[PDB]
RNA sequence: GGUGAAAAGAACCCCGGGAGGGGAGUGAAAUAGAGCCUGAAACCGUGGGCUUACAAGCAGUCACGGCCCCGCAAGGGGUUGU
RNA sequence: CAGUGGAGGCCCGAACCGGUGGGGGAUGCAAACCCCUCGGAUGAGCUGGGGCUAGGAGUGAAAAGCUAACCGAGCCCGGAGA
RNA sequence: GUGCAAGAGCACUCAGGCGCGCGGGAGAACCCUCGCCAAGGAACUCUGCAAGUUGGCCCCGUAACUUCGGGAGAAGGGGUGC
RNA sequence: ACCGGAGCGCUGUCUCGGCGAGGGACCCGGUGAAAUUGAACUGGCCGUGAAGAUGCGGCCUACCCGUGGCAGGACGAAAAGA
RNA sequence: GGGGAGGUUUGGCACCUCGAUGUCGGCUCGUCGCAUCCUGGGGCUGAAGAAGGUCCCAAGGGUUGGGCUGUUCGCCCAUUAAAGCGGCACGCGAGCUGGGUUCAGAACGUCGUGAGACAGUUCGGUCUCUAUCCGCCACGGGCGCAGGAGGCUUGAGGGGGGCUCUUCCUAGUACGAGAGGACCGGAAGGGACGCACCUCUGGUUUCCCAGCUGUCCCUCCAGGGGCAUAAGCUGGGUAGCCAUGUGCGGAAGGGAUAACCGCUGAAAGCAUCUAAGCGGGAAGCCCGCCCCAAGAUGAGGCCUCCCACGGCGUCAAGCCGGUAAGGACCCGGGAAGACUACCCGGUGGAUGGGCCGGGGGUGUAAGCGCCGCGAGGCGUUGAGCCGACCGGUCCCAAUCGUCCGAGGUCU
């Protein structure tokens, strides 16, 4: 409400444009020893198991 | 390290006790004087009827400090209190025997005056 | 125009004649060389001096063929000097005699995003009487309607340090070729273990 | 900036320290204990002192120990049955593994101090 | 590489072993090269040790006394070559490592304050003493 | 304020904790399925066509060219490179 | 003169009443707040409950202050589509 | 409850109650709140604004001026633990 | 707790800044506002124009899109100028 | 008495802006003009020398601290090489202040019968967390660079820096009656400023060590913990970050010029620095030093490594998959860092944690013995505890693994 405020409204292009990398990425797994189920790499599992 | 508003105590029997500096002489803005030194200062409080009153503008020499002094043979200095010896525009001092220690770069100076009625020429 | 890689190692002071000299103490490995380049087959003069031992395997790179068109034990980092070309195959300490003054280029250390203050050693604002809030900002930054932007290369708060930094004249104290120490007058660019490269400097 | 010293730490001081201290002691307690990664990575050189130190003997390493641990009995178990099973392995008394739950809600990646066997 | 220590200690030839120990809280009076004019003397320096700045090679250490109403601190490098010959001369009871609240009550009450550590007099005038009739004979 | 002619208001199975869906079933019609006729616009989204990373702009207009799209061609539609 | 005595719009200081100076806060925790600091603190003291006085009117150690979060004349309808 | 000259003050703590309904990391600038600093000691600034200094009790001791009550905690100093 | 002048004490007020602590800032997970908003594809200089231009002229510069940060411009927001 | 430049003053006009363009000073940050205060160059001098006067050339850099006032300005103290003047909305309040002035309160003088009024004075008096775009400082993601990849580079273009004094030697020589006192060339020291660094000096160092009060607790004694801050207080402190501390910089040198000095030299038999031509000459210009830098789409160079087609479009441009060199993810982590980036390492390994040693800090643990009624003291003891620094050791932890990445158009 104060001193700074949006000049214009920021056009839809000019708005998805800054939401450019915004995206997401996919998280890294690996096939496990035990089951044939995917971990993420440096881990444990659930449903697995592990050793020493 | 001495600067203007910087109180020192006299060295010699001027009859002078005590004189803030005014100014230290040097470049055409050096921040603070160190021993050997000379600047101009106003006497704060001085000894009745001595050589020299309250209020004079006069010219000194620092000859003691409470910032140690580095040596170049990596040696240090250092003493209990800012003292300095008032001096003529000769560059000689207005009193005679002058008590209380002084550091040797006053040698390097040319204030040998000094250092000879110095007792302990540190 | 001689010249010579390294690593900051350290510094300590030692005694001159009978007087306390604060010195730096540099590491300049035998540097193999590994190229020189001429005018004809580039367009100038320079060597390229490798530094550190590798293992092997983790320059499986096609560095090895650069490595064996020279035939050299791999090297960890190399760097060309301009407009010098030695003899033999490798340089060292024995280039620099005691009294001679050299250059010594290094990565200053990283500060990363440093305020205005710490950076061009600003003045910021008053502690007491003023508002709290602009104890350490760079205040006014420009004018009114005209120009009514802002000077390109203002000084303003920012990532420092960290970049080639190059110190001058430093000069070259007791050099032991025993051990390829090298000591220098104290003030050298970067940290203890970074690569600095140390030249003939120019006092005439 | 000037990271260029030991290790990391959240909340204050005398927060930290009790928080290493109540970890400490439940680890001494259950062997194997599940926390964020972080809190584990430090908390795992902290116990590590504490298991060398019951490695000693002499009731000035135990009354040492009894500064962080403040049960008597959880210390005495520590120069009894904890200490000695590690006997003659100098130092890695205490192991971290990063699990691949995340905790739901605040989203904070877990992990498991097991003392090591 | 592996070195860094090492090598900042090979430059460490400068060394010197003919110093004395000597502990915060008591007194010891250097002989130290000082140049007059332009000739060369050894004025002395009688004082308590305040401060031993240990960091191994260029490890100072520093000395207050009284000198003619004004009280004096010097800084000396322990290695340094001036310094010609460092004569102990009392030794006292520490408490601390460094002493400067020394600064504040120079006087009779500083004595009270500095015992004398009669363990190390021990140890200095017998070993002293007694391993000169060992070498003499 | 407004399901439908009628509640016929969706049994039973499947996913799901539920909500909500997917089949099945009613109905002329279920993008008439329950704040349910019609259901516009701003606004958000998925798929496809033309187009854009040496470029300067009230965003259009005039021209030529290229790509895709209706027609056999002549023609017309969309898009935008200069 | 000493003793006894225990006066005061007396002193220091919590509760309680208040708001000096500074910093914070300023789409606030908050339409007046928070921290440090500071005044009074047996009195012209503070406070609970029950009562009375109001719009050219009331109250007012007097600022045109206060009279239901904006008072040089309250608020709500109405004359009124001044 | 214990301690501190006393106390409803302060510190810690019973009984009782609570950790303030977003968390997890990182260890930039900058902001808030807070700690320390060589030498100097108001040079800062509209102003010592802010901060620091001093601080309780016990003893010594205390000026002008006065409306004889004051000024006074004047000032300055010493003691304080076991 | 009124306004001025001075001095002693002591001080990060200052010479002149430095490092440190904590709550924010910053990154990840959950929730998720606001004033403002002609539309925007919104660069520099020197002209110029209703006399202080991203938008006219001429020239210069400039790959597309963000994140952290600073306030010089948008005659910035706010309140139909007291 | 006459002509003009500038657009800093006072003012004229009323042109944008009254559905708001915040006013004076100060602070912070500057930057530009030259009509130059200093430093550099030079002409004339009523210029002996030194010092100075006036005019010319020249912004590169520099241009102090304080007393008084709200001040700008000015006066004054002390110094300096000098303490220049202007523009930038009398630059800068979405950067700060708010002392001045222009709200309400109050008062003096003054005016008015009065209410009130006064570029007259005096005390008091709310300066608004969130930046959308341009600009700017920094840091990334994308694509490009006519094959893909690793390392090393050139430097178009741009930025930084650019100050100055004092003493000494020449020589007490030239000059001068004396007092004074040089050119030129050379040496040493210093002021402020800038970059970098932690040896040293000096800081901080939030739990590294020690002491101390009150209290609550473990366990009665000893010993120890919590709290007194977000360290209870106090004494002391490595590494890291730092200035008060250390180093080093401004050049030298080459080239072209300014004012100005000059050679040869007509036009114009002489004369002239110029009309052809040539030489000298600045703290300034170009370069040289230092930093950025091939988005230099005009995408540069070098060295090295990998290298055919396996299936559709009939020439042509392409598409799908397994690969190569090589790269990414993921992890341990860093004087790298907001994030991302950058650099090192990942079992063929010392990257981090522990442990050992060393350095360092603290400064004689606890327990026992001994002396004293006791508080305590002495011994075992430089003991004990012991972050970050320099190394060592696979005890723990960097497991296992995945994805991507050309098959190189035409004359
Ligand atoms: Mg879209
Ligand atoms: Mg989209
Ligand atoms: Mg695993
Ligand atoms: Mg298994
Ligand atoms: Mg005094
Ligand atoms: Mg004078
Ligand atoms: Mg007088
Ligand atoms: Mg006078
Ligand atoms: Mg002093
Ligand atoms: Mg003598
Ligand atoms: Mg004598
Ligand atoms: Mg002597
Ligand atoms: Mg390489
Ligand atoms: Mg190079
Ligand atoms: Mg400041
Ligand atoms: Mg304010
Ligand atoms: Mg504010
Ligand atoms: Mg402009
Ligand atoms: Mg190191
Ligand atoms: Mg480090
Ligand atoms: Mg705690
Ligand atoms: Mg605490
Ligand atoms: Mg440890
Ligand atoms: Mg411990
Ligand atoms: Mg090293
Ligand atoms: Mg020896
Ligand atoms: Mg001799
Ligand atoms: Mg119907
Ligand atoms: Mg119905
Ligand atoms: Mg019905
Ligand atoms: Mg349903
Ligand atoms: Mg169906
Ligand atoms: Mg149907
Ligand atoms: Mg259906
Ligand atoms: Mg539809
Ligand atoms: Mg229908
Ligand atoms: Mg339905
Ligand atoms: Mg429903
Ligand atoms: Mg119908
Ligand atoms: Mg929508
Ligand atoms: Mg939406
Ligand atoms: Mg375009
Ligand atoms: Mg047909
Ligand atoms: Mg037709
Ligand atoms: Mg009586
Ligand atoms: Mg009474
Ligand atoms: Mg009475
Ligand atoms: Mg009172
Ligand atoms: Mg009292
Ligand atoms: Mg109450
Ligand atoms: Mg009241
Ligand atoms: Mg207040
Ligand atoms: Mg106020
Ligand atoms: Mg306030
Ligand atoms: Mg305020
Ligand atoms: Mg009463
Ligand atoms: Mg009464
Ligand atoms: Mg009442
Ligand atoms: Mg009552
Ligand atoms: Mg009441
Ligand atoms: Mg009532
Ligand atoms: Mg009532
Ligand atoms: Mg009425
Ligand atoms: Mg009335
Ligand atoms: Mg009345
Ligand atoms: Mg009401
Ligand atoms: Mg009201
Ligand atoms: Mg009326
Ligand atoms: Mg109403
Ligand atoms: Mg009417
Ligand atoms: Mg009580
Ligand atoms: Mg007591
Ligand atoms: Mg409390
Ligand atoms: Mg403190
Ligand atoms: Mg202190
Ligand atoms: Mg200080
Ligand atoms: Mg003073
Ligand atoms: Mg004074
Ligand atoms: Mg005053
Ligand atoms: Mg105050
Ligand atoms: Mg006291
Ligand atoms: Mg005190
Ligand atoms: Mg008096
Ligand atoms: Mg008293
Ligand atoms: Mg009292
Ligand atoms: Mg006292
Ligand atoms: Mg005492
Ligand atoms: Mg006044
Ligand atoms: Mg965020
Ligand atoms: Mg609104
Ligand atoms: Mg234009
Ligand atoms: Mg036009
Ligand atoms: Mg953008
Ligand atoms: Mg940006
Ligand atoms: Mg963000
Ligand atoms: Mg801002
Ligand atoms: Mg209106
Ligand atoms: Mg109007
Ligand atoms: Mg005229
Ligand atoms: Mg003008
Ligand atoms: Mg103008
Ligand atoms: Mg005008
Ligand atoms: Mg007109
Ligand atoms: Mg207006
Ligand atoms: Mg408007
Ligand atoms: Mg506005
Ligand atoms: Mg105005
Ligand atoms: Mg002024
Ligand atoms: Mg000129
Ligand atoms: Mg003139
Ligand atoms: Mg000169
Ligand atoms: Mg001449
Ligand atoms: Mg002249
Ligand atoms: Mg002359
Ligand atoms: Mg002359
Ligand atoms: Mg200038
Ligand atoms: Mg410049
Ligand atoms: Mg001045
Ligand atoms: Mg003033
Ligand atoms: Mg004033
Ligand atoms: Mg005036
Ligand atoms: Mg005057
Ligand atoms: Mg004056
Ligand atoms: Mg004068
Ligand atoms: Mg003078
Ligand atoms: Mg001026
Ligand atoms: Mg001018
Ligand atoms: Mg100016
Ligand atoms: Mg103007
Ligand atoms: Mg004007
Ligand atoms: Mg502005
Ligand atoms: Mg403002
Ligand atoms: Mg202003
Ligand atoms: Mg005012
Ligand atoms: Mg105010
Ligand atoms: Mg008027
Ligand atoms: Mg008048
Ligand atoms: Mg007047
Ligand atoms: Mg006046
Ligand atoms: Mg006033
Ligand atoms: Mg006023
Ligand atoms: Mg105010
Ligand atoms: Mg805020
Ligand atoms: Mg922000
Ligand atoms: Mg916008
Ligand atoms: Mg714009
Ligand atoms: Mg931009
Ligand atoms: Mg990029
Ligand atoms: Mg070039
Ligand atoms: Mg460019
Ligand atoms: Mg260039
Ligand atoms: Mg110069
Ligand atoms: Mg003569
Ligand atoms: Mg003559
Ligand atoms: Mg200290
Ligand atoms: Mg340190
Ligand atoms: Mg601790
Ligand atoms: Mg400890
Ligand atoms: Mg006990
Ligand atoms: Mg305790
Ligand atoms: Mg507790
Ligand atoms: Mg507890
Ligand atoms: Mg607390
Ligand atoms: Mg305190
Ligand atoms: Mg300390
Ligand atoms: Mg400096
Ligand atoms: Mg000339
Ligand atoms: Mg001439
Ligand atoms: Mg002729
Ligand atoms: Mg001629
Ligand atoms: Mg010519
Ligand atoms: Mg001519
Ligand atoms: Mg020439
Ligand atoms: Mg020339
Ligand atoms: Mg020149
Ligand atoms: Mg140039
Ligand atoms: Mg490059
Ligand atoms: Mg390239
Ligand atoms: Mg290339
Ligand atoms: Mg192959
Ligand atoms: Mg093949
Ligand atoms: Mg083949
Ligand atoms: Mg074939
Ligand atoms: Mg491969
Ligand atoms: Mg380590
Ligand atoms: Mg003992
Ligand atoms: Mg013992
Ligand atoms: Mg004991
Ligand atoms: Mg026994
Ligand atoms: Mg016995
Ligand atoms: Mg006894
Ligand atoms: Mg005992
Ligand atoms: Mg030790
Ligand atoms: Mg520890
Ligand atoms: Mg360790
Ligand atoms: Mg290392
Ligand atoms: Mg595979
Ligand atoms: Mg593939
Ligand atoms: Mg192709
Ligand atoms: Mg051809």
């Amino acid at each position: 409400a104060k001193h700074p405020v949006p000049k214009k409204k920021t056009s839809k292009a000019r708005r998805d444009a800054r939401r450019s990398h915004h995206a997401l990425t996919p998280p890294i797994l690996v096939p496990c020893p035990e089951c044939k189920a995917m971990k993420p790499p440096h881990t444990v599992c659930p449903e697995c198991g592990y050793y020493a | 390290m001495i600067q203007p508003q910087t109180y020192l105590e006299v060295a010699d029997n001027t009859g002078a006790r005590k004189i803030m500096c005014i100014r230290v002489l040097k470049g055409s803005n050096a921040k603070y004087a160190t021993v050997g030194d000379v600047i101009v200062a106003s006497v704060k409080e001085a000894i009745p009827r001595g050589a020299v009153k309250e209020g004079d503008v006069v010219k000194a020499v620092v000859v003691r400090t409470k910032k140690e002094v580095k040596r170049p043979d990596g040696s240090a200095i250092r003493f209990d209190d800012n003292a300095a010896v008032i001096i003529n525009n000769q560059l000689e001092p207005r009193g005679t025997r002058v008590f209380g220690p002084v550091a040797r770069e006053l040698r390097e100076k040319g204030f040998m005056k000094i250092v000879s009625l110095a007792p302990e020429v540190l | 125009m001689k010249g010579i890689l390294g690593v900051k190692v350290g510094m300590t002071r030692i005694f001159r004649d009978d007087r306390a000299v604060p010195v730096t103490v540099i590491l300049a490995g035998p540097c193999p060389v590994v190229q020189r380049r001429t005018p004809e087959k580039d367009g100038y003069t320079a060597v390229q001096l490798g530094f550190l031992p590798q293992n092997p395997k983790r320059v499986n790179r096609p560095l090895k063929g650069h490595f064996a068109k020279a035939g050299v034990e791999p090297v960890r980092i190399l760097r060309e000097i301009r407009d010098f070309n030695p003899e033999g195959d490798t340089v060292t300490v024995e280039i620099f005699k005691p009294g001679e003054r050299v250059d010594v280029t290094g990565t200053s250390k990283g500060r990363g995003f440093a305020g205005v203050m710490k950076r061009w050693n600003f003045a910021g604002g008053p502690d007491s009487h003023g508002a709290h809030k602009i104890h350490r900002h760079p205040g006014s930054i420009g004018n009114r309607k005209t120009p009514g932007r802002v000077y390109k290369g203002k000084k303003m708060a920012g990532h420092y340090g960290a970049e080639r930094v190059t110190v001058m004249n430093l000069e070259v104290v007791d050099v032991i070729p025993e051990e390829n120490l090298l000591l220098v007058k104290g003030a050298v660019p970067g940290p203890n273990g970074g690569l600095v490269i140390v030249r003939e400097t120019k006092k005439a | 900036r000037h990271l260029k010293s030991g290790r990391k730490l959240n909340r204050h001081s005398s927060h930290r320290l009790a928080l290493y201290r109540n970890q400490a002691k439940s680890l001494l307690t259950h062997g194997r204990i599940t926390t964020t990664v972080p809190k584990a990575k430090e908390l795992r050189g902290f116990v590590d002192h504490l298991i060398h130190l019951a490695k000693r003997g002499d009731l000035h390493a135990r009354r040492l120990v009894l500064r962080d641990l403040q049960d008597v009995k959880l210390v005495r178990k520590l120069f009894d049955e904890i200490a000695p099973r590690y006997r003659d392995r100098q130092g890695g008394y205490t192991r971290v593994l990063k699990l691949a739950e995340r905790r739901r809600g605040d989203g904070a990646p877990l992990a498991l101090v097991e003392l090591v066997e | 590489m592996n070195r860094g220590a090492l090598i900042k200690l090979v430059e460490s030839r400068y060394v010197r072993t003919d110093l004395p120990e000597f502990r915060p809280g008591d007194t010891v009076r250097v002989s130290y090269k000082v140049k007059e004019g332009n000739r060369t003397r050894i004025q002395d320096f009688e004082g308590i040790v305040i401060r031993i700045r240990r960091n191994g090679f260029n490890t100072t250490f520093t000395v207050r006394k009284v000198s003619y109403g004004v009280g004096v601190e010097r800084i000396f490098p322990l290695h340094s070559p001036l310094i010609q010959k460092i004569d102990i001369v009392q030794r006292g009871r520490a408490r601390r490592a460094k002493l400067y609240f020394i600064r504040n009550l120079s006087d009779r009450e500083i004595r009270r304050k500095l015992r004398a550590d009669r363990k190390r007099i021990d140890k200095d005038r017998a070993a002293e003493r007694a391993a000169k009739e060992e070498v003499q004979k």
